RNA sequence: UGUAAGUUAGCAAGAAAGAGUAGCUCUGGUGAUUAUCGAAUCAGAACUUUAAAGGUUAGGGG
RNA sequence: AAACUGCGGACGGCUCAUUAUAACAGUAAUAGUUUCUUUGGUUACAAGGAUAGCUUUGUGAAUGAUAAAGAUAAUACUUGAGACAAUUCAUUCAAGUGAGUUAGGAUGCCACGACAAUUGUAGACAAGUAACCAAUGAGAAUUUCUGAUCUAUCAAUCAGUUGGUAGU
RNA sequence: UUCUAAGGAAGGCAGCAGGCGCGUAAAUUACCCACUUUCGAAUUGAAGAGGUAGUGACGACACAU
């Protein structure tokens, strides 16, 4: 099968490399699994030394961390909008590390309502700051100091926030990501 | 501003946010990470003050310097 | 004769090659066989072999068809052999409750030669050693509970006996 | 992609020889004016089928 | 005795075809990986099915060939109280080492999840088991520097080829 | 390459002995786990590893006439 040895390559001088042995299991490679988007489907791979790798063939949900608010919420994945390596990965909705995806910010908005008493999905969000169990007014003044990037708010109101997958679904069998923020969101939004 | 010339976003291996003057984490900036390599080598000023991003730089990444150490003269810079 | 209803459950080809339930043809085919379906018995662990088998559809080439039973099929009967050994199996076949003893009903067989009423070895009863199996093996978590476990916090207290003492910028703490 | 003997070194040479080509849905490269506007051309990827220059025009080769 | 289960047949034994910086020798790294075995440690008065040897019916010329039915065990296959451990990701406080946002701690989250529902009446004490650390391990595997016979009637070679970014 | 009932089937001595061929050119179809040691559920069982014997003017040492 696929091999990862360097005996089949050429030297840095361009000279061909001759053969002394045959293929061996130490340099064994495995067929890639392109984790698409859909119904959950994972497989167990017996790796070397008996350890087990979780090969995620298809996934739909994932846990995403909001860095600023210090929470992590499970969420359904909607679409893959930008893959920095191959444009084919955008159409096929292949889940890989560093793939900018879109998820519905329902639990994050719900968490924000309970934790804060306001709703990001409100188009009058900044106006609702000026206009006011009853101790939520103490928390109310945190936003008159800290602000969100505009592109995040548009995703909240449109129901599609941008997140970056930060795990290896073909190795760990799961999608772990994080919501993009100030400097990263501007860069990745101009790409789209 | 000038180092983001690739398709992906360029970040250091250890990118961390610095605290605000009020004493809490400010998520609006990233600390420029730089370390000191070992056996009597000084870290250049550009590794401290510069804004370049490199994941293989011995001063701004997690690549270590191991036992073998040689000297030579530059041949090509292409 | 009158005839009953029968379901075909096996059979062999004219050449002794068996028939596979999954195989849905008439002629003979060759499959990569392991011991899961049966028609091949492996020697090594995880060893497969390409053997030839027959299809599930009956045809004229079949020499024997398993579709000779417990003491002479026609109209007959006789049975027994190898009663239960697990204690929980003893209760169910003899209408025995949970509390009542079973050894008054355990199957016994005689021996006749040139004597002995042998019996199986009961498994998972409430018998003396087996009742106390806890206190013999399953209790005595001392290896983890009383000797271990508390030793963590028993020996964790060392974080203050001389650990913080040394942390006071002194030279060396005496044992006493 | 590959191309011999021979040679007046210019040629032989379209040598010989092999592969690809359709439809549909997309992706990317090549500019102008300072976000708007415009050109046919090239490259690539999934899917489908009756597997694609051949209706017409259109070298047999050594 | 046979049979299930466990372990081993990846060691040893033979040969030198391949192999021209390939392999090998000395050296150095693994802060770029790591098992097995062995050794130190750390974390319900007991449940559920079916399977061989066994018995019975057989086929084929035949293989270390094989088909049906009837039962029966587990330290085989499962569930289940007994109360953490190690995985991924995000954020953060940071002490040995030449050198590490490093061993480690904290927060939030997902997956995984126990210390046999085990065995000696005799040689209370053994014995067995699951994960997680450390040693075995200057081991295994990759990799660093230097070192190979003849040949110019072999002078130019290379297109994954050389480097970068993201991934697999 | 071998068995075959002609329907089909297994096998890989560059393992220890041994045979054919090849060449100027190279030994027994032996005995045993008693030494060294490996494996195993283990103080015991196996081991053509290993040991002993057989052929041996490749060689090396001492020694008759």
């Amino acid at each position: 099968g696929i091999t990862r040895d360097s005996r089949h390559k050429r030297r840095a001088t361009g000279g061909k490399k001759n053969s002394m042995q045959k293929k061996k299991k130490n340099t064994m490679g495995r067929q890639p699994a392109n984790t698409r988007l859909g119904a959950i489907r994972v497989h167990d791979v017996r790796c070397r030394y008996g350890i087990i790798k979780r090969r995620a063939l298809r996934l739909e949900n994932g846990n995403f961390s909001w860095a600023s608010q210090s929470i992590t919420k499970g969420t359904k994945i909607l679409n893959v909008v930008y893959n920095a390596s191959d444009n084919d990965f955008v159409r096929t909705n292949t889940l890989v590390k560093g793939a900018i995806i879109e998820i519905d910010p329902a639990p994050f908005r719900l968490w924000f309502l309970k934790f804060y008493g306001k709703d990001i999905a409100s188009t009058d969000y900044y106006k609702s700051l000026e206009s006011a169990q009853k101790k939520y007014a103490k928390k109310l003044e945190v936003l008159k100091n800290m602000k969100f990037d505009e592109a995040l708010l548009e995703g909240f109101q449109s129901g599609r926030v941008l997140a970056c997958i930060s795990s290896r679904p073909g190795q760990t069998g799961s999608v772990e990501g994080y919501i993009l923020e100030g400097k990263e969101l501007d860069f990745y939004s101009k790409k789209i | 501003m000038a180092e983001q010339t690739e398709r992906a976003y360029q970040k250091q291996v250890f990118h961390h946010h610095s605290r605000n003057e009020k004493g809490e984490i400010d998520f609006g900036n990233v600390k420029r990470y730089h370390k000191q390599i070992g056996m009597g080598f000084v870290t250049p000023a550009e590794a401290i003050k510069g804004t370049y991003i490199d994941k293989k730089c011995p001063f701004t990444s997690d690549v270590s310097i191991r036992g073998r150490t040689l000297s030579g003269i530059v041949k090509s810079c292409h | 004769f009158k005839g009953y209803i029968l379901k075909i459950t096996g059979g062999c080809d004219k050449d002794g090659f068996p028939m596979m339930t999954g195989v849905a043809t008439n002629n003979r085919v060759r499959l990569l066989l392991d011991g899961r379906n049966g028609c091949y018995k492996p020697l090594r662990n995880g060893e497969r072999r390409r053997k030839t088998v027959r299809g599930a559809i009956v045809a004229g080439d079949i020499s024997v068809l398993n579709t000779g039973e417990i003491e002479g099929v026609t109209n007959d009967a006789l049975p027994m052999r190898a009663g239960p050994k697990r204690a929980s199996h003893i209760r169910k076949l003899f209408n025995l409750s949970q509390k009542d003893d079973v050894k008054k009903f355990v199957i016994r067989r005689e021996v006749a030669k040139k004597k002995r009423s042998k019996a199986p070895k009961i498994q998972r009863l409430v018998t003396p050693r087996r009742l106390q199996h806890k206190a013999q093996k399953l209790e005595a978590k001392k290896l983890h509970k009383i000797a271990m476990l508390k030793e963590a916090k028993r020996y964790a207290a060392i974080l203050n006996r001389y650990k913080v003492l040394k942390a006071h910028g002194m030279k060396v703490v005496s044992f006493a």
